[PDB]
Protein backbone atom coordinates (compact mmCIF):
# COMPACT_ATOMS: atom_id res chain seq x y z
CA UNK A 1 0.00 0.00 0.00
CA UNK A 2 1.48 3.16 1.27
CA UNK A 3 4.93 2.00 2.13
CA UNK A 4 6.57 1.71 -1.09
CA UNK A 5 4.44 5.42 -2.08
CA UNK A 6 6.25 6.51 1.41
CA UNK A 7 9.73 5.46 -0.24
CA UNK A 8 8.75 7.63 -3.22
CA UNK A 9 8.52 10.45 -1.77
CA UNK A 10 11.74 10.11 0.17
CA UNK A 11 13.59 10.42 -3.30
CA UNK A 12 11.02 12.87 -4.77
CA UNK A 13 14.00 15.30 -4.52
CA UNK A 14 17.19 13.53 -5.93
CA UNK A 15 16.56 11.73 -8.58
CA UNK A 16 15.65 13.99 -11.91
CA UNK A 17 14.68 12.82 -15.02
CA UNK A 18 15.72 15.05 -17.45
CA UNK A 19 18.27 17.48 -16.55
CA UNK A 20 20.06 18.57 -19.91
CA UNK A 21 21.86 21.81 -18.26
CA UNK A 22 23.29 23.90 -15.90
CA UNK A 23 22.01 27.17 -16.46
CA UNK A 24 18.58 26.28 -17.10
CA UNK A 25 18.48 24.99 -13.58
CA UNK A 26 18.93 28.31 -12.19
CA UNK A 27 16.27 30.36 -14.54
CA UNK A 28 13.93 27.67 -12.66
CA UNK A 29 15.05 28.41 -9.87
CA UNK A 30 15.03 32.16 -9.40
CA UNK A 31 11.66 31.93 -10.96
CA UNK A 32 9.70 30.05 -7.88
CA UNK A 33 12.15 32.01 -5.11
CA UNK A 34 9.91 34.96 -7.33
CA UNK A 35 6.52 33.41 -7.11
CA UNK A 36 6.18 33.02 -3.76
CA UNK A 37 5.61 36.27 -2.56
CA UNK A 38 1.92 37.08 -3.08
CA UNK A 39 0.33 38.75 -6.14
CA UNK A 40 -0.51 42.31 -4.36
CA UNK A 41 3.30 42.59 -4.15
CA UNK A 42 4.77 42.60 -7.45
CA UNK A 43 2.22 44.89 -9.24
CA UNK A 44 3.34 47.63 -6.21
CA UNK A 45 6.41 47.70 -7.17
CA UNK A 46 5.81 47.94 -10.90
CA UNK A 47 3.90 50.87 -10.04
CA UNK A 48 6.83 52.79 -8.60
CA UNK A 49 8.50 51.95 -11.98
CA UNK A 50 9.77 48.56 -10.59
CA UNK A 51 11.47 46.87 -14.01
CA UNK A 52 13.02 43.50 -12.17
CA UNK A 53 15.65 41.09 -14.37
CA UNK A 54 17.60 37.85 -13.93
CA UNK A 55 21.02 38.50 -15.71
CA UNK A 56 24.36 36.16 -15.75
CA UNK A 57 26.61 38.41 -15.90
CA UNK A 58 28.02 39.23 -12.16
CA UNK A 59 26.90 42.91 -10.85
CA UNK A 60 30.49 44.39 -11.78
CA UNK A 61 30.65 44.50 -15.64
CA UNK A 62 26.77 45.26 -15.60
CA UNK A 63 25.79 47.94 -17.85
CA UNK A 64 23.10 49.61 -15.82
CA UNK A 65 25.85 49.31 -12.81
CA UNK A 66 28.88 50.57 -14.14
CA UNK A 67 28.30 54.83 -13.50
CA UNK A 68 27.06 55.36 -9.93
CA UNK A 69 27.99 56.91 -6.76
CA UNK A 70 30.74 55.78 -3.79
CA UNK A 71 28.18 55.76 -1.31
CA UNK A 72 25.19 54.21 -3.73
CA UNK A 73 27.64 51.17 -4.05
CA UNK A 74 27.53 50.64 0.54
CA UNK A 75 24.82 50.09 1.44
CA UNK A 76 24.16 47.43 4.26
CA UNK A 77 22.76 44.36 3.85
CA UNK A 78 20.60 41.84 5.74
CA UNK A 79 23.18 41.70 8.76
CA UNK A 80 24.14 45.32 9.07
CA UNK A 81 27.66 45.31 7.20
CA UNK A 82 27.86 47.27 3.89
CA UNK A 83 29.47 44.84 1.60
CA UNK A 84 32.18 45.30 -0.92
CA UNK A 85 30.66 45.28 -4.36
CA UNK A 86 32.43 42.66 -6.23
CA UNK A 87 30.51 40.14 -4.09
CA UNK A 88 27.19 41.36 -3.95
CA UNK A 89 24.85 40.19 -6.07
CA UNK A 90 21.27 42.07 -5.99
CA UNK A 91 21.16 45.66 -6.30
CA UNK A 92 18.55 47.88 -7.13
CA UNK A 93 18.82 50.82 -8.50
CA UNK A 94 16.55 53.56 -8.43
CA UNK A 95 17.51 57.47 -9.07
CA UNK A 96 14.79 58.13 -11.18
CA UNK A 97 13.28 54.22 -12.44
CA UNK A 98 13.85 51.25 -9.51
CA UNK A 99 15.74 48.56 -11.37
CA UNK A 100 15.86 45.15 -9.15
CA UNK A 101 18.91 43.26 -10.83
CA UNK A 102 19.22 39.65 -9.90
CA UNK A 103 22.27 37.35 -10.71
CA UNK A 104 20.92 33.79 -10.98
CA UNK A 105 21.71 30.98 -8.60
CA UNK A 106 20.53 27.59 -7.55
CA UNK A 107 18.30 29.46 -5.03
CA UNK A 108 16.37 26.24 -3.35
CA UNK A 109 19.88 25.27 -2.03
CA UNK A 110 21.02 27.92 -0.83
CA UNK A 111 18.86 29.71 1.92
CA UNK A 112 21.28 32.53 2.95
CA UNK A 113 21.47 33.98 -0.54
CA UNK A 114 17.44 33.52 -1.14
CA UNK A 115 16.65 36.02 2.11
CA UNK A 116 19.37 38.91 0.78
CA UNK A 117 16.75 38.94 -2.24
CA UNK A 118 13.70 39.01 -0.02
CA UNK A 119 15.05 41.45 1.64
CA UNK A 120 16.08 43.64 -0.83
CA UNK A 121 12.15 43.41 -2.01
CA UNK A 122 10.98 44.85 0.70
CA UNK A 123 13.44 47.63 0.63
CA UNK A 124 11.95 48.90 -2.54
CA UNK A 125 8.48 48.62 -1.85
CA UNK A 126 8.99 49.92 2.10
CA UNK A 127 8.80 53.47 1.53
CA UNK A 128 5.24 53.20 0.33
CA UNK A 129 3.77 51.20 3.22
CA UNK A 130 5.92 53.02 5.67
CA UNK A 131 4.29 56.37 4.84
CA UNK A 132 1.01 57.71 3.69
CA UNK A 133 1.15 61.54 2.74
CA UNK A 134 5.04 61.63 3.35
CA UNK A 135 4.21 61.15 7.33
CA UNK A 136 5.28 58.04 9.35
CA UNK A 137 1.90 55.89 9.85
CA UNK A 138 0.63 55.35 13.04
CA UNK A 139 -0.33 52.09 12.40
CA UNK A 140 3.36 51.57 12.37
CA UNK A 141 4.95 53.73 14.50
CA UNK A 142 2.91 52.47 17.37
CA UNK A 143 4.47 48.98 16.99
CA UNK A 144 7.82 50.49 16.78
CA UNK A 145 6.42 52.34 20.13
CA UNK A 146 5.93 48.28 21.48
CA UNK A 147 8.85 46.69 19.84
CA UNK A 148 11.74 49.22 21.63
CA UNK A 149 10.69 47.35 25.25
CA UNK A 150 11.19 44.08 24.55
CA UNK A 151 14.67 42.54 24.83
CA UNK A 152 14.18 40.21 22.26
CA UNK A 153 12.53 42.34 19.62
CA UNK A 154 14.73 45.32 19.85
CA UNK A 155 18.16 43.77 18.86
CA UNK A 156 16.01 41.58 16.29
CA UNK A 157 14.94 43.76 13.58
CA UNK A 158 16.25 46.93 15.06
CA UNK A 159 20.28 48.00 14.05
CA UNK A 160 22.98 48.52 16.50
CA UNK A 161 23.30 52.54 15.95
CA UNK A 162 19.51 52.64 15.98
CA UNK A 163 19.63 51.10 19.28
CA UNK A 164 22.36 54.29 20.29
CA UNK A 165 20.03 56.87 19.19
CA UNK A 166 16.14 55.73 20.00
CA UNK A 167 17.17 55.49 23.71
CA UNK A 168 19.61 58.05 23.63
CA UNK A 169 16.35 60.39 23.00
CA UNK A 170 14.91 57.67 25.25
CA UNK A 171 11.37 58.99 23.69
CA UNK A 172 11.88 59.81 20.29
CA UNK A 173 8.24 60.41 19.43
CA UNK B 1 5.26 22.61 4.32
CA UNK B 2 8.80 22.08 4.54
CA UNK B 3 11.58 20.08 3.14
CA UNK B 4 12.93 17.37 5.12
CA UNK B 5 15.10 14.82 3.37
CA UNK B 6 16.03 12.70 6.10
CA UNK B 7 12.22 12.98 8.47
CA UNK B 8 13.75 14.00 11.49
CA UNK B 9 11.80 16.93 12.15
CA UNK B 10 14.46 19.98 11.23
CA UNK B 11 14.47 21.02 7.80
CA UNK B 12 16.72 21.05 5.13
CA UNK B 13 18.03 24.76 5.27
CA UNK B 14 18.43 24.43 8.92
CA UNK B 15 21.06 21.95 9.29
CA UNK B 16 23.39 23.01 6.46
CA UNK B 17 23.72 26.94 7.59
CA UNK B 18 23.24 26.40 11.40
CA UNK B 19 20.52 26.04 13.79
CA UNK B 20 20.00 26.20 18.11
CA UNK B 21 17.21 25.27 19.89
CA UNK B 22 15.99 28.01 22.70
CA UNK B 23 12.74 28.40 25.44
CA UNK B 24 11.17 31.08 25.26
CA UNK B 25 8.55 30.91 28.21
CA UNK B 26 8.24 27.61 28.98
CA UNK B 27 8.49 26.10 25.60
CA UNK B 28 11.17 24.32 23.45
CA UNK B 29 11.38 26.37 19.78
CA UNK B 30 14.03 25.00 17.69
CA UNK B 31 15.00 28.20 15.15
CA UNK B 32 17.66 29.37 13.23
CA UNK B 33 21.17 30.92 14.09
CA UNK B 34 20.90 34.05 14.56
CA UNK B 35 24.17 36.04 15.84
CA UNK B 36 22.61 39.03 17.59
CA UNK B 37 19.89 36.91 20.02
CA UNK B 38 21.66 33.83 20.42
CA UNK B 39 25.46 34.68 21.41
CA UNK B 40 23.81 37.07 24.11
CA UNK B 41 22.68 34.07 26.00
CA UNK B 42 25.44 31.43 25.22
CA UNK B 43 23.66 29.12 23.15
CA UNK B 44 25.21 27.04 20.75
CA UNK B 45 25.72 27.05 16.97
CA UNK B 46 24.52 23.09 15.54
CA UNK B 47 25.11 22.04 11.97
CA UNK B 48 24.88 18.42 10.94
CA UNK B 49 23.88 16.47 7.78
CA UNK B 50 20.44 17.12 6.23
CA UNK B 51 20.38 13.69 4.62
CA UNK B 52 21.08 11.71 7.89
CA UNK B 53 18.19 10.81 10.20
CA UNK B 54 21.04 10.67 12.73
CA UNK B 55 24.75 12.72 11.26
CA UNK B 56 26.84 10.19 14.07
CA UNK B 57 25.06 6.87 12.95
CA UNK B 58 24.17 6.25 16.94
CA UNK B 59 20.86 5.54 17.31
CA UNK B 60 19.52 9.27 18.59
CA UNK B 61 18.35 11.73 16.23
CA UNK B 62 19.54 15.31 15.40
CA UNK B 63 16.66 16.27 16.64
CA UNK B 64 16.54 14.33 19.73
CA UNK B 65 19.82 14.95 21.20
CA UNK B 66 19.72 18.65 20.96
CA UNK B 67 16.25 19.17 22.20
CA UNK B 68 16.30 16.85 25.64
CA UNK B 69 14.26 14.25 24.34
CA UNK B 70 16.61 11.40 24.86
CA UNK B 71 17.75 8.96 27.19
CA UNK B 72 18.97 10.87 30.11
CA UNK C 1 32.66 -20.99 57.35
CA UNK C 2 32.46 -23.21 60.46
CA UNK C 3 35.51 -21.31 61.65
CA UNK C 4 34.00 -17.37 61.47
CA UNK C 5 30.81 -17.31 60.54
CA UNK C 6 30.52 -14.65 58.23
CA UNK C 7 28.04 -15.20 55.49
CA UNK C 8 26.60 -12.06 53.88
CA UNK C 9 24.25 -11.46 50.97
CA UNK C 10 23.91 -8.95 48.72
CA UNK C 11 21.24 -7.16 46.16
CA UNK C 12 22.84 -6.36 43.09
CA UNK C 13 19.58 -5.58 41.50
CA UNK C 14 16.00 -5.99 41.23
CA UNK C 15 13.67 -7.08 38.00
CA UNK C 16 10.25 -5.66 38.45
CA UNK C 17 7.01 -4.29 35.99
CA UNK C 18 4.66 -1.60 36.08
CA UNK C 19 1.42 -1.60 36.03
CA UNK C 20 -0.72 1.37 33.86
CA UNK C 21 -3.84 2.81 33.92
CA UNK C 22 -6.05 1.48 31.21
CA UNK C 23 -8.69 4.20 30.35
CA UNK C 24 -11.25 2.05 28.45
CA UNK C 25 -12.37 0.28 30.96
CA UNK C 26 -11.01 1.57 33.86
CA UNK C 27 -8.58 -1.15 34.82
CA UNK C 28 -5.26 -1.65 35.62
CA UNK C 29 -2.90 -3.99 33.70
CA UNK C 30 0.67 -5.47 33.90
CA UNK C 31 3.06 -4.35 31.30
CA UNK C 32 4.95 -7.20 30.63
CA UNK C 33 7.41 -5.55 28.59
CA UNK C 34 8.07 -2.95 30.59
CA UNK C 35 10.47 -3.26 33.43
CA UNK C 36 11.40 -0.49 36.09
CA UNK C 37 15.08 -0.52 35.02
CA UNK C 38 13.83 1.58 31.96
CA UNK C 39 12.66 4.11 34.41
CA UNK C 40 14.71 4.37 37.58
CA UNK C 41 17.62 5.83 35.35
CA UNK C 42 15.17 8.75 34.06
CA UNK C 43 14.28 9.58 37.42
CA UNK C 44 17.70 9.76 38.78
CA UNK C 45 19.17 11.75 36.80
CA UNK C 46 16.72 15.14 36.30
CA UNK C 47 15.30 15.12 39.79
CA UNK C 48 16.57 16.16 43.51
CA UNK C 49 16.99 13.67 46.32
CA UNK C 50 16.38 14.42 50.41
CA UNK C 51 16.55 12.16 53.05
CA UNK C 52 14.97 13.06 56.53
CA UNK C 53 14.66 11.38 59.29
CA UNK C 54 11.83 13.21 61.54
CA UNK C 55 9.21 10.30 61.50
CA UNK C 56 10.13 7.56 64.04
CA UNK C 57 13.95 8.19 63.53
CA UNK C 58 14.03 6.49 60.53
CA UNK C 59 15.42 7.50 56.78
CA UNK C 60 12.50 8.38 54.30
CA UNK C 61 14.29 9.41 50.69
CA UNK C 62 11.86 11.28 48.15
CA UNK C 63 13.20 12.77 45.10
CA UNK C 64 11.45 15.89 43.59
CA UNK C 65 11.76 17.54 40.26
CA UNK C 66 14.02 20.32 40.08
CA UNK C 67 15.41 22.27 36.86
CA UNK C 68 18.72 21.18 34.79
CA UNK C 69 20.00 24.32 33.14
CA UNK C 70 22.18 22.59 30.66
CA UNK C 71 19.17 20.28 29.10
CA UNK C 72 16.65 22.33 26.97
CA UNK C 73 13.74 20.04 27.76
CA UNK C 74 14.32 19.83 31.59
CA UNK C 75 14.07 23.66 31.78
CA UNK C 76 10.64 23.82 31.28
CA UNK C 77 9.42 22.46 34.79
CA UNK C 78 8.11 24.84 37.43
CA UNK C 79 10.81 26.80 39.46
CA UNK C 80 11.77 24.57 42.91
CA UNK C 81 12.38 26.12 46.25
CA UNK C 82 13.93 24.56 49.07
CA UNK C 83 10.97 25.99 51.02
CA UNK C 84 8.40 24.52 48.90
CA UNK C 85 10.31 20.67 48.57
CA UNK C 86 9.80 20.30 51.85
CA UNK C 87 6.12 20.98 52.09
CA UNK C 88 5.01 18.85 49.36
CA UNK C 89 7.11 15.68 49.74
CA UNK C 90 7.04 15.58 53.75
CA UNK C 91 4.12 17.38 55.00
CA UNK C 92 5.77 20.73 56.60
CA UNK C 93 3.75 23.62 56.82
CA UNK C 94 3.77 27.08 58.60
CA UNK C 95 1.35 27.97 61.31
CA UNK C 96 2.57 30.98 62.67
CA UNK C 97 5.00 32.30 59.88
CA UNK C 98 7.60 29.77 60.57
CA UNK D 1 -8.40 23.62 19.24
CA UNK D 2 -6.46 24.37 22.60
CA UNK D 3 -2.37 23.30 22.35
CA UNK D 4 -1.58 20.41 24.17
CA UNK D 5 1.84 19.28 22.91
CA UNK D 6 3.18 16.33 25.58
CA UNK D 7 -0.49 14.72 25.28
CA UNK D 8 -1.19 14.19 28.40
CA UNK D 9 -4.70 15.44 28.57
CA UNK D 10 -4.56 19.07 30.17
CA UNK D 11 -3.74 22.58 27.92
CA UNK D 12 -0.49 24.35 27.79
CA UNK D 13 -1.64 27.80 28.69
CA UNK D 14 -3.15 25.69 32.29
CA UNK D 15 0.06 23.90 33.03
CA UNK D 16 2.63 26.72 33.20
CA UNK D 17 0.04 29.34 34.97
CA UNK D 18 -1.75 26.78 37.21
CA UNK D 19 -4.82 24.57 37.73
CA UNK D 20 -6.52 22.43 39.95
CA UNK D 21 -8.82 19.48 40.13
CA UNK D 22 -11.90 20.14 41.96
CA UNK D 23 -15.98 18.28 42.10
CA UNK D 24 -18.83 19.95 41.89
CA UNK D 25 -21.55 17.43 42.12
CA UNK D 26 -20.23 14.07 41.27
CA UNK D 27 -17.88 15.16 38.11
CA UNK D 28 -14.34 15.52 38.01
CA UNK D 29 -13.58 19.41 36.77
CA UNK D 30 -10.23 20.60 35.96
CA UNK D 31 -10.00 24.48 36.41
CA UNK D 32 -7.65 26.83 36.11
CA UNK D 33 -6.25 28.60 39.58
CA UNK D 34 -8.89 31.65 40.27
CA UNK D 35 -7.66 32.92 43.15
CA UNK D 36 -10.59 34.21 45.04
CA UNK D 37 -12.25 30.97 44.92
CA UNK D 38 -9.91 28.18 44.89
CA UNK D 39 -8.11 28.82 47.73
CA UNK D 40 -11.13 29.14 50.62
CA UNK D 41 -11.96 25.61 49.36
CA UNK D 42 -8.83 23.82 50.69
CA UNK D 43 -7.70 22.95 47.14
CA UNK D 44 -4.02 23.14 45.98
CA UNK D 45 -2.38 24.86 43.05
CA UNK D 46 -0.27 22.61 40.82
CA UNK D 47 1.87 23.83 38.51
CA UNK D 48 3.78 20.94 35.68
CA UNK D 49 5.69 20.88 32.41
CA UNK D 50 4.29 21.49 29.43
CA UNK D 51 6.29 19.52 27.44
CA UNK D 52 6.34 16.80 28.95
CA UNK D 53 4.05 13.77 29.54
CA UNK D 54 4.81 13.19 32.97
CA UNK D 55 7.14 15.89 34.56
CA UNK D 56 8.87 13.26 37.25
CA UNK D 57 9.81 11.39 34.48
CA UNK D 58 8.00 8.35 36.17
CA UNK D 59 4.98 6.25 34.38
CA UNK D 60 1.97 8.10 35.59
CA UNK D 61 1.04 11.71 33.76
CA UNK D 62 0.61 14.91 35.08
CA UNK D 63 -3.47 13.82 34.39
CA UNK D 64 -3.23 10.27 36.32
CA UNK D 65 -1.74 11.86 39.19
CA UNK D 66 -4.29 14.40 40.04
CA UNK D 67 -7.63 12.75 38.92
CA UNK D 68 -6.98 9.75 41.02
CA UNK D 69 -6.70 7.77 37.42
CA UNK D 70 -4.01 6.05 38.85
CA UNK D 71 -2.50 2.60 40.66
CA UNK D 72 -4.10 2.79 43.90
CA UNK E 1 4.76 8.88 -13.64
CA UNK E 2 8.06 8.02 -14.76
CA UNK E 3 8.48 3.94 -15.44
CA UNK E 4 10.31 2.17 -12.47
CA UNK E 5 9.54 -1.64 -13.00
CA UNK E 6 11.95 -3.29 -10.81
CA UNK E 7 11.28 -1.17 -7.66
CA UNK E 8 14.61 0.14 -6.99
CA UNK E 9 13.71 3.61 -6.81
CA UNK E 10 15.47 4.79 -9.87
CA UNK E 11 13.77 5.09 -13.51
CA UNK E 12 14.61 2.42 -16.61
CA UNK E 13 15.44 5.23 -18.90
CA UNK E 14 18.66 6.10 -16.74
CA UNK E 15 19.48 3.02 -15.93
CA UNK E 16 20.22 2.01 -19.63
CA UNK E 17 22.19 4.83 -21.12
CA UNK E 18 23.91 6.21 -17.27
CA UNK E 19 23.34 7.60 -14.79
CA UNK E 20 25.98 9.80 -12.08
CA UNK E 21 25.66 10.57 -8.23
CA UNK E 22 26.98 13.98 -7.51
CA UNK E 23 26.13 16.24 -3.86
CA UNK E 24 25.68 19.54 -4.77
CA UNK E 25 26.06 21.55 -1.31
CA UNK E 26 25.17 19.15 1.25
CA UNK E 27 22.65 17.00 -0.73
CA UNK E 28 22.75 14.37 -2.94
CA UNK E 29 21.73 14.20 -6.79
CA UNK E 30 20.85 11.30 -9.43
CA UNK E 31 21.07 12.65 -12.41
CA UNK E 32 21.09 11.28 -16.03
CA UNK E 33 24.47 11.00 -17.85
CA UNK E 34 25.23 14.19 -19.64
CA UNK E 35 28.35 13.72 -21.46
CA UNK E 36 30.51 17.19 -21.89
CA UNK E 37 29.36 18.63 -18.37
CA UNK E 38 29.95 15.63 -16.03
CA UNK E 39 32.91 14.06 -17.55
CA UNK E 40 35.62 17.24 -16.42
CA UNK E 41 34.35 16.77 -13.12
CA UNK E 42 35.97 12.79 -12.93
CA UNK E 43 32.40 11.39 -12.20
CA UNK E 44 31.61 7.73 -13.07
CA UNK E 45 29.25 6.41 -15.38
CA UNK E 46 26.99 3.35 -13.87
CA UNK E 47 24.60 0.96 -16.06
CA UNK E 48 22.63 -1.22 -14.53
CA UNK E 49 19.84 -3.81 -15.40
CA UNK E 50 15.59 -2.05 -15.40
CA UNK E 51 14.53 -5.54 -14.80
CA UNK E 52 16.28 -6.80 -11.46
CA UNK E 53 16.01 -4.68 -8.28
CA UNK E 54 19.84 -5.35 -7.75
CA UNK E 55 22.06 -6.48 -10.58
CA UNK E 56 24.18 -8.97 -9.12
CA UNK E 57 21.61 -10.68 -7.11
CA UNK E 58 23.09 -9.87 -3.43
CA UNK E 59 20.68 -7.57 -1.38
CA UNK E 60 21.50 -4.27 -2.01
CA UNK E 61 19.78 -2.59 -4.62
CA UNK E 62 21.41 -0.36 -6.90
CA UNK E 63 20.24 2.66 -5.86
CA UNK E 64 21.39 1.89 -2.01
CA UNK E 65 25.09 1.13 -3.68
CA UNK E 66 25.59 3.91 -5.47
CA UNK E 67 23.79 6.75 -2.94
CA UNK E 68 25.97 5.31 0.35
CA UNK E 69 22.74 4.65 2.20
CA UNK E 70 23.79 1.02 2.50
CA UNK E 71 25.75 -1.00 5.24
CA UNK E 72 29.31 0.86 5.84
CA UNK F 1 47.66 -24.02 36.78
CA UNK F 2 49.05 -24.28 40.29
CA UNK F 3 52.71 -24.08 39.13
CA UNK F 4 52.67 -20.82 36.93
CA UNK F 5 49.21 -19.39 38.24
CA UNK F 6 48.49 -17.94 34.48
CA UNK F 7 45.25 -17.50 33.78
CA UNK F 8 43.50 -14.39 32.04
CA UNK F 9 39.80 -13.39 30.95
CA UNK F 10 39.77 -12.16 27.62
CA UNK F 11 35.98 -10.57 26.14
CA UNK F 12 35.34 -11.35 22.98
CA UNK F 13 31.76 -9.57 22.21
CA UNK F 14 29.25 -7.78 24.31
CA UNK F 15 25.03 -8.43 23.72
CA UNK F 16 23.21 -5.81 25.04
CA UNK F 17 19.71 -3.81 23.69
CA UNK F 18 18.94 -0.02 22.79
CA UNK F 19 16.61 1.99 24.53
CA UNK F 20 14.96 4.54 22.66
CA UNK F 21 12.79 7.81 23.03
CA UNK F 22 8.89 7.31 22.58
CA UNK F 23 6.96 10.27 21.03
CA UNK F 24 3.61 9.39 21.99
CA UNK F 25 3.97 9.39 26.31
CA UNK F 26 7.77 10.56 26.42
CA UNK F 27 8.86 7.18 27.68
CA UNK F 28 11.56 5.59 27.26
CA UNK F 29 11.37 1.70 25.95
CA UNK F 30 13.87 -0.38 25.57
CA UNK F 31 13.30 -2.67 21.83
CA UNK F 32 15.00 -6.02 22.77
CA UNK F 33 14.65 -7.21 18.90
CA UNK F 34 18.14 -5.15 17.91
CA UNK F 35 21.21 -4.87 20.07
CA UNK F 36 24.56 -2.43 19.61
CA UNK F 37 26.32 -4.53 17.46
CA UNK F 38 24.23 -3.52 14.27
CA UNK F 39 25.31 0.13 15.21
CA UNK F 40 29.01 -0.27 16.53
CA UNK F 41 30.36 -1.04 13.08
CA UNK F 42 28.48 1.62 11.49
CA UNK F 43 30.08 4.70 13.94
CA UNK F 44 33.37 3.03 13.52
CA UNK F 45 33.58 3.65 9.77
CA UNK F 46 32.05 7.11 9.56
CA UNK F 47 33.82 9.03 13.07
CA UNK F 48 37.19 9.87 13.27
CA UNK F 49 38.46 8.81 16.86
CA UNK G 1 -16.59 -5.51 57.47
CA UNK G 2 -16.31 -8.90 59.61
CA UNK G 3 -19.19 -10.64 61.05
CA UNK G 4 -20.05 -13.59 62.61
CA UNK G 5 -23.90 -14.13 63.13
CA UNK G 6 -24.20 -16.99 61.48
CA UNK G 7 -23.04 -19.91 63.42
CA UNK G 8 -20.03 -18.34 64.80
CA UNK G 9 -17.82 -18.13 60.72
CA UNK G 10 -16.09 -15.38 59.91
CA UNK G 11 -18.18 -13.88 57.03
CA UNK G 12 -16.12 -10.92 55.16
CA UNK G 13 -17.25 -8.62 52.88
CA UNK G 14 -16.07 -5.21 51.67
CA UNK G 15 -18.34 -1.74 50.61
CA UNK G 16 -17.20 0.66 48.65
CA UNK G 17 -16.59 3.66 50.58
CA UNK G 18 -15.34 7.31 50.05
CA UNK G 19 -11.70 8.28 50.28
CA UNK G 20 -11.61 12.36 50.50
CA UNK G 21 -8.22 12.48 49.26
CA UNK G 22 -8.64 11.34 45.58
CA UNK G 23 -11.17 13.03 42.93
CA UNK G 24 -12.28 10.19 41.64
CA UNK G 25 -12.77 8.58 44.50
CA UNK G 26 -15.43 10.90 45.96
CA UNK G 27 -17.91 10.16 43.37
CA UNK G 28 -19.28 6.98 44.79
CA UNK G 29 -22.22 7.78 46.65
CA UNK G 30 -22.56 8.68 50.05
CA UNK G 31 -22.61 5.17 51.71
CA UNK G 32 -23.67 4.74 55.67
CA UNK G 33 -23.47 2.03 58.38
CA UNK G 34 -26.83 1.20 58.25
CA UNK G 35 -27.23 0.68 54.67
CA UNK G 36 -23.87 -1.17 54.71
CA UNK G 37 -25.06 -3.93 56.67
CA UNK G 38 -28.48 -3.71 54.96
CA UNK G 39 -27.20 -5.02 51.83
CA UNK G 40 -24.23 -6.90 52.64
CA UNK G 41 -25.83 -9.31 55.17
CA UNK G 42 -29.43 -9.28 54.97
CA UNK G 43 -29.69 -7.04 57.66
CA UNK G 44 -33.32 -5.32 57.61
CA UNK G 45 -35.67 -3.35 59.26
CA UNK G 46 -39.71 -4.35 59.26
CA UNK G 47 -40.85 -1.80 61.58
CA UNK G 48 -37.76 0.31 62.19
CA UNK G 49 -35.34 -1.60 64.11
CA1 LIG H 1 16.35 17.20 8.30
CA1 LIG I 1 19.80 15.22 9.97
CA1 LIG J 1 -0.20 19.22 28.61
CA1 LIG K 1 2.50 17.93 31.35
CA1 LIG L 1 14.65 0.75 -12.17
CA1 LIG M 1 17.91 -2.05 -11.32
Amino acid sequence: KTEKEKFKDSINNLVKTEFTNETLDKIQQTQDLLKKIPKDVLEIYSELGGEIYFTDIDLVEHKELQDLSEEEKNSMNSRGEKVPFASRFVFEKKRETPKLIINIKDYAINSEQSKEVYYEIGKGISLDIISKDKSLDPEFLNLIKSLSDDSDSSDLLFSQKFKEKLELNNKSI
Amino acid sequence: TVPDRDNDGIPDSLEVEGYTVDVKNKRTFLSPWISNIHEKKGLTKYKSSPEKWSTASDPYSDFEKVTGRIDK
Amino acid sequence: LEKTKQLRLDTDQVYGNIATYNFENGRVRVDTGSNWSEVLPQIQETTARIIFNGKDLNLVERRIAAVNPSDPLETTKPDMTLKEALKIAFGFNEPNGN
